[PDB]
């Protein structure tokens, strides 16, 4: 459990090649001298495996991962493969599968199992009287929540160790899809040395194990022989191959064995075979699939740099408003970059409320209305919910859900005169409350008392709309603030100012994927000499096809030209004398993909050969191939 | 009201190290950012003002930026001088809310502390008092046990563990650990043993003393 | 212009509070005066501010609770804090925010730690702490400096009036039911102590007690 | 199921999940019950 190996050499896992492993049964269906097409996770044919083996330096136990389903395929000649770990974090947090077996029964549980640091099992004193017979289990350490547990029938395996070459083939499949373990195996005796072999098995499913868990990462454990951290291991090999959801072509004999598999994406020769469900390739030209350029990246061409919204006049202005008869301007039809705005190092006070600013980006308002007002230094705290003073309550109150932006700067040099600044006043009695977004420019007399005021100042009658104090000999703070205060909703207008996701990308002559006003596509941007009309934005081919566009805010003749894209043609003779096959492509050019020009496309796969010879399999425009010598 | 939200309360900067102090703060401030530099035991001062221009006795190695209401303090050459509390504030309006500070913390080798308790002078035994004194100083990392085995038996109430600052000197810890007790119970137990549980020793440091002497 | 603060460290609930924030070398003729207060567990809040205009405007979590008036003759300003509670005890601050010469400046003060409870005044009694007589032989001796029931925080405790500062180890005070808890540490060489005089010494100011304790090595073997 | 689950006073004993950051995937269990952060302020422990 906490005692582990110290034998671990370093090793790098090299790549491996996989010549035909990696097929099974994909259902319940037998089938005989048919061909049928399947859609299942399989190994694909020269792919790239693992190389790990159970040695007495190597010793190496990796983390693999399971979300793309792997294949299992094991040498053995003294059965050192017990079992594996599927779980999900390797942790006692999760619930894990164990299966394990010790050679009496196979052991399947489904409990709640604690993940070790180095899991190993071995035969002790190899000295004398052996007998084959394990004692130790380190397995895991507990077992508890147990749902599942499956017995099998008791028999006696032989775990001799043989020298020389292998004599037992075990392979195994290891995929988990919508909560259904599916486990196959298949055995038989084979010679081999050293390398992999390059043969042909079909793997029969055991048991059916309806788990229904998540599995993500898992191990392998390993056999240890050695004539507590010393221990050594035999000699093995095993290879872990990642499963793909590609498609076989299962050739049954005429008593059901699977005898050839074809994987559609390893050559072009595959995709004529799996096209026309038929292994024997006769002679013609034979349209297979069709190429198509993917696009590199998404460009939306919206907005420029000019037609800027007015801000000039509302920040750089001179005189203002009142905090009672401020006056609200709408700002609309126009693009506002807020990063200009945030390093200008001339605001003393920049705030926002509700969203962050690097949040409302990718986040379009409709209504942007600006409400400036003149205020001193202790009432600009006040312009929140949920507050009192002499603003909040008397002046202007906000809304619950107000998410707009305090935006102010320094008046030191504007407002600020010897004698005092009698310029802008203020309600400061009022009987109730007040409501979002309302407006009191009355000049009312306050009634404090039960007798009328009449309009003049009296007992219990004072002026309501009191004066500002402005002085050279009063604070730094107390200087009169110019509160533009932004306001946000949403209603039923559309957008103005939102800006799509940038302000302008540029990429010429190649593949990408752009964004008008009304259509979408993909193609290439090239040049053009035509003159088209200053106030077109669009326009269209014959069928209704867009080929030209013009930049609403930038004068430019560009068109629209289709990426490569056509059919895929295999040249290929038949298979009674070879395999050799030309990649033949339509509608391409020798640039954007032993090369040869053809009116249909770029002919890659066949030589140039200025002697004339019959026309054996037709390509196009009077050119044929022929396969001699 | 302002939120000032930072990164982590406690992080980790060796010497040569580059930290990057970042105070995510909900609402947007501007450019009105100052950042504070507090000794243990002394007042806070002030280290960037208008968040591009250093204060006239700062050296060189501090700098600051940040765009929109993502700030980074980037302390280049920390030394040992330079392990202070750091505050986001702002100089814009009233109340000024601060945040909850950054200590950092600079690693080193693991040494053994030295662990002396003491036996209670005769002077408290008189007034009717008794305090054992368990002293442990120069340890890493902050984090460890301390144990008291009276007679083979654990107390844990009467236990006060005080810990201080990281030292700017040797980058060590010191706390001290009293174990409060009455003068009856002084008179009914003779080992007192309190250990010191470090991560690079399996057994800890076992100090004692006999009260017969 | 430098800044002292001063004023009572123990303020009794539901009373007023009363601290005096001087300012010496420069009047009062451009900026502003803040109360900067830190709570225990490295928490910071604002409490107020006052000028020289005669507008007063403080934090929103104390409505009416608060009181700063001005004294532009003797150039002080005293902070009256009415109903206080238990989680007002921080050590207060006062500083000033002014910009000089086109750049932004901030002074700073001293301060001080204002304990607000309803426990007794509680002279402090100092303990020594001697190692025994069987102890390990080693080159450089640990002693100590015990200081256990005073009443209220904080306390200033040297090492041979302020000549000893090598070795000398700051521990923080703990809080029980009752009172406080104080404890220090020095390192001294096995040819000064008990060769040499060490004797820590713990001032009061509170309580106006000055207790010296000699380091002595009793009781011996 | 009023007469088999409610009680008097009222049964204020089980819980349910209210918010999540994204729809649940269909044949699953959630039974997570760690506190996670909503966007980039963490945590890190008790409520609040």
């Amino acid at each position: 459990q906490c005692v582990n190996l110290t034998t671990r050499t370093q090793l790098p896992p090299a790549y491996t090649n996989s010549f035909t492993r990696g097929v099974y049964y994909p259902d319940k269906v037998f089938r005989s001298s048919v061909l049928h097409s399947t859609q299942d996770l399989f190994l694909p044919f020269f792919s790239n495996v693992t190389w790990f083996h159970a040695i007495h330096k190597r010793f190496d136990n990796p983390v693999l991962p399971f979300n793309d389903g792997v294949y299992f395929a094991s040498t053995e000649k003294s059965n050192i493969i017990r079992g594996w770990i599927f779980g999900t974090t390797l942790d006692s947090k999760t619930q894990s599968l164990l299966i394990v077996n010790n050679a009496t029964n196979v052991v399947i549980k489904v409990c709640e199992f604690q993940f070790c640091n180095d899991p190993f099992l071995g035969v002790y004193y190899h000295k004398n009287n052996k007998s084959w017979m394990e004692s130790e289990f380190r397995v895991y350490s507990s077992a508890n929540n147990c749902t599942f547990e499956y017995v099998s029938q008791p028999f006696l395996m032989d775990l001799e160790g043989k020298q020389g070459n292998f004599k037992n083939l075990r392979e195994f499949v290891f995929k988990n899809i919508d909560g259904y373990f599916k486990i196959y195996s298949k055995h038989t005796p084979i010679n081999l040395v050293r390398d992999l072999p390059q043969g042909f098995s079909a793997l029969e499913p055991l048991v059916d194990l309806p788990i229904g868990i998540n599995i993500t990462r898992f191990q392998t454990l390993l056999a240890l022989h050695r004539s507590s951290s010393g221990w050594t291991a035999g000699a093995a090999a095993y290879y872990v191959g990642y499963l793909q959801p590609r498609t076989f072509l299962l050739k049954y004999n005429e008593n059901g064995t699977i005898t050839d598999a074809v994987d559609c994406a390893l050559d072009p020769l595959s995709e004529t075979k799996c096209t026309l469900k038929s292994f024997t390739v006769e002679k013609g030209i034979y349209q297979t699939s069709n190429f198509r350029v993917q696009p590199t990246e998404s460009i939306v061409r919206f907005p420029n740099i000019t037609n800027l919204c007015p801000f000039g006049e509302v920040f750089n202005a001179t005189r203002f408003a009142s905090v009672y008869a401020w006056n609200r301007k709408r700002i609309s039809n126009c693009v506002a970059d807020y990063s200009v705005l945030y390093n200008s190092a001339s605001f003393s006070t920049f705030k926002c409320y509700g969203v962050s600013p690097t949040k409302l980006n990718d986040l379009c308002f409709t209504n942007v209305y600006a409400d400036s007002f003149v205020i001193r230094g202790d009432e600009v705290r006040q312009i929140a919910p949920g507050q009192t003073g002499k603003i909040a309550d008397y002046n202007y109150k906000l809304p619950d859900d107000f998410t707009g932006c305090v935006i102010a700067w320094n008046s030191n040099n504007l407002d600020s005169k010897v004698g005092g600044n009698y310029n802008y006043l203020y309600r400061l009695f009022r009987k109730s409350n007040l409501k979002p977004f309302e407006r009191d420019i009355s000049t009312e007399i306050y009634q404090a008392g039960s007798t009328p005021c009449n309009g003049v100042e009296g007992f219990n009658c004072y002026f309501p709309l009191q004066s500002y104090g402005f002085q050279p000999t009063n604070g730094v703070g107390y200087q009169p603030y110019r509160v533009v205060v932004l306001s946000f909703e949403l209603l039923h207008a559309p957008a103005t100012v939102c800006g799509p996701k940038k302000s302008t990308n540029l990429v010429k002559n190649k593949c990408v994927n752009f964004n008008f006003n009304g259509l979408t596509g993909t193609g290439v941007l090239t040049e053009s000499n035509k003159k088209f009309l200053p106030f077109q934005q669009f326009g269209r081919d014959i069928a209704d096809t867009t080929d030209a566009v013009r930049d609403p805010q930038t004068l430019e003749i560009l068109d629209i030209t289709p990426c490569s894209f056509g059919g895929v043609s295999v040249i290929t003779p038949g298979t009674n004398t070879s395999n050799q096959v030309a990649v033949l492509y339509q509608d391409v050019n020798c640039t954007e993909v032993n090369v040869f020009q053809t009116r249909a496309g770029c002919l890659i796969g066949a030589e140039h050969v200025n002697n004339s010879y019959e026309c054996d399999i037709p390509i196009g425009a009077g050119i044929c191939a022929s396969y001699q010598t | 009201d302002i939120v000032m939200t930072q990164s982590h309360k406690f992080m980790s900067t060796s010497v040569g190290h580059r930290v990057s102090i970042t105070c995510k703060a909900s609402q947007d401030v501007g450019n009105d950012v100052a950042w504070y530099q507090q000794k243990p035991g002394q007042s806070p001062k002030l280290l960037i003002y208008w968040a591009s221009t250093r204060h006239t006795g700062v050296p060189d190695r501090f700098t600051g930026s940040g765009s929109g209401t993502d700030f980074t303090l980037t302390i280049s050459n920390v030394q040992s001088e330079d392990l202070a509390d750091y505050f986001c504030q702002q100089y814009n309006r009233y109340p000024y809310t601060f945040g909850g500070g950054t200590k950092l913390e600079i690693k080193r080798a693991d040494a053994a502390p030295t662990v002396s308790i003491f036996p209670p002078s005769s002077e408290q035994l008189t007034s009717g008092g008794a305090s054992v004194v368990c002293f442990l100083n120069n340890f890493y990392p902050k984090d460890i046990n301390v144990k008291w085995k009276i007679d083979g038996s654990e107390r844990q109430n009467g236990v006060l563990n005080s810990w201080t600052d990281q030292d700017s000197k040797d980058s060590t810890y010191s706390m001290s650990s009293t174990l409060t007790l009455t003068k009856d119970e002084y008179e009914r137990h003779n080992s007192y043993t309190c250990e010191a549980t470090h991560k690079t020793s399996t057994s800890p440091i076992v100090k004692s003393f006999n009260r017969n002497e | 212009v430098q800044l002292q603060e001063s004023g009572p460290s123990l303020v009794k609930p539901s009373q007023t509070l009363s601290l005096t924030c001087s300012v010496t070398g420069d009047s009062i003729t451009n900026g502003y005066w803040n109360w900067i207060r830190k709570f225990p567990g490295n928490k910071l809040e604002y409490m107020g501010y006052i000028s020289y205009s005669g507008s007063t405007y403080y934090s929103p979590s104390l409505k009416s609770r608060i009181s700063i008036t001005r004294d532009t003759s003797k150039n002080q300003h005293y902070l009256q804090l009415n109903s206080v509670t238990s989680e007002d005890t921080a050590t207060y601050y006062c500083a000033s925010d002014y910009h000089g010469s086109k750049y932004y400046f901030d002074y700073w003060g001293q301060g001080t730690t204002l304990t607000v409870s309803s426990a007794k005044t509680t002279p402090p009694s100092v303990y020594p702490l001697a190692p025994g007589s069987a102890a390990q032989t080693n080159s450089m001796v640990t002693l100590g400096c015990l200081v256990k029931g005073y009443f209220p925080e904080p306390v200033t405790v040297t090492w041979n009036s302020g000549s000893l500062s090598s070795g000398v180890h700051t521990f923080p005070a703990v809080l029980q039911s009752d009172l406080y808890t104080l404890s220090s540490s020095v390192t001294v060489p096995s040819s000064t102590w008990p060769s040499e005089t060490v004797t820590c010494n713990v001032a009061h100011p509170a309580s106006s007690t000055k207790v010296d304790k000699k380091i002595v090595p009793r009781d011996c073997g």
